[PDB]
């Protein structure tokens, strides 16, 4: 399906992005 | 719709101009406060998101020039000291860099012969900010080197001006668009555009001047485009139909990645259909993970959609001025509206 693969690949690099985020430690405001 | 919201505070800006932008800064790290930045007149004011929906004041910028008039913020953060960083800019064409912690402008970069509608940062490198302009041109800078890196217009670039742009989630590309009514795919993973931004790096600079778009379409809004995002390998852009059109370049079964400069058909899958939002300069917004989608219109109400359904309106009866831009925390917790009356509106996830 169409809409399948595609959640599929938001999914696969939202999860990319949010373990480089999971690694880093930004001051706070 | 699954998703349920409530409104548990709201605000009033003391310039009662109206707030073109709002953003959450989605670099703080688990633990620490949830912070949103509004941008309106000559204005940048940060709150901080507290328990039983406090919206807490921390500081204002007040730019020096009365008359500038700020249309969007970007978050960021310096890859050297971990501070978190603000970038601004609207009708004077001048983008400055706030620091958060002080509310005062570190630096500025001019260049753009006009107003800037929007400001992006790369996913993957914090130092990439990427501005849009009037000027029919999009600039991509590094702001470790301060140099401008490459400008995206000319002889294929945008006829008018430049309303909205977005990277893809892993900042290989870019889609832009505007009052000329097209939709433009620039491509940063070229050869090109990863040797141009190692040069940056390496840094008068000579920013690459890419007069070509590697796709460009003409064919899925029949008037301005004010907003584009990517919503995975398809787009999600509007223009005034009262509708949010998803499409994607080529025919259905093309990839993304296959797709050729002249590719001349677009693919529409669908639409998310609205009501009171015709009129220009109204953003739409999506969570990190893109799982819900919102938008707001000119009577005060708030649409959110469930994207990962192959429609919930937020009302408040005080609520009755253009929301002309939302955003999620990372979380999902809270959305943030701001409005043509200078009003802020809080909303939590059920
Ligand atoms: C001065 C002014 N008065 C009255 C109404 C609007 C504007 C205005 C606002 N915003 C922008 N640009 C930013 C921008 C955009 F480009 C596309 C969509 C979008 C926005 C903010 C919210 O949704 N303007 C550019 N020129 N006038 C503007
Ligand atoms: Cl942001
Ligand atoms: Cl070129
Ligand atoms: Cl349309």
């Amino acid at each position: 399906s169409m809409f399948s693969s595609n959640r599929q690949k938001i999914l696969e690099r939202t999860e990319i992005l949010n373990q480089e985020w999971k690694q880093r430690r930004i001051q706070p405001v | 719709c699954k998703y349920s919201f409530k409104c548990v505070n709201s605000l009033k800006e003391d310039h009662n101009q109206p707030l073109f932008g709002v953003q959450f800064n989605w670099h703080s790290k688990e633990g620490d406060p949830l912070v949103f930045a509004t941008v309106g007149s000559n204005r940048v004011t940060l709150y901080e998101c507290h328990s039983q929906g406090e919206i807490r004041l921390l500081q204002s910028y007040v730019d020096a020039d009365a008359d500038e008039n700020f249309y969007t913020c970007a978050w960021t953060y310096d890859s050297n000291t971990s501070h978190p960083l603000l970038a601004v800019a609207g009708s004077r064409g001048i983008i400055r860099i706030i620091n958060p912690i002080t509310m005062q402008c570190i630096k500025h970069y001019v260049g753009h012969g006009n107003a800037i509608n929007e400001l992006k940062f790369h996913p993957r490198d914090p130092n990439l900010l990427l501005s849009v302009s009037k000027d029919h041109a999009l600039r991509l800078w590094n702001i470790q080197t301060d140099t401008l890196v490459a400008i995206f217009g000319g002889v294929e670039g945008h006829r008018d001006e430049v309303l909205s742009a977005d990277y893809d989630l892993l900042g290989e590309k870019i889609m832009s668009c505007g009052m000329d009514h097209s939709l433009k795919l620039w491509r940063i993973n070229s050869k090109r555009m990863m040797n141009a931004i190692k040069e940056s790096y390496d840094y008068p600079f000579i920013s690459q001047k890419i007069h070509f778009p590697d796709f460009s379409t003409r064919d899925i809004h029949r008037n301005y485009v004010d907003c584009v995002r990517w919503l995975g390998d398809l787009i999600l852009s509007k223009s005034c139909e009262n509708a949010i059109v998803c499409w994607k370049p080529g025919k259905m079964e093309d990839d993304i990645d296959k797709i050729k400069p002249s590719e001349s058909n677009v693919t529409i899958l669908g639409r998310f259909d609205y009501s009171q939002c015709d009129i220009w300069y109204m953003r739409f917004s999506m969570d990190f993970w893109q799982k819900m989608l919102a938008l707001g219109n000119q009577v005060g109400k708030l649409y959110v959609w469930d994207l990962e359904v192959e429609c919930t309106t937020l009302t408040h009866h005080k609520c009755g001025a253009a929301i002309r831009q939302t955003s999620f925390s990372r979380d999902s917790s809270i959305l943030i509206a701001v409005c043509d009356d200078a009003s802020i509106w809080r909303w939590d996830r059920l």
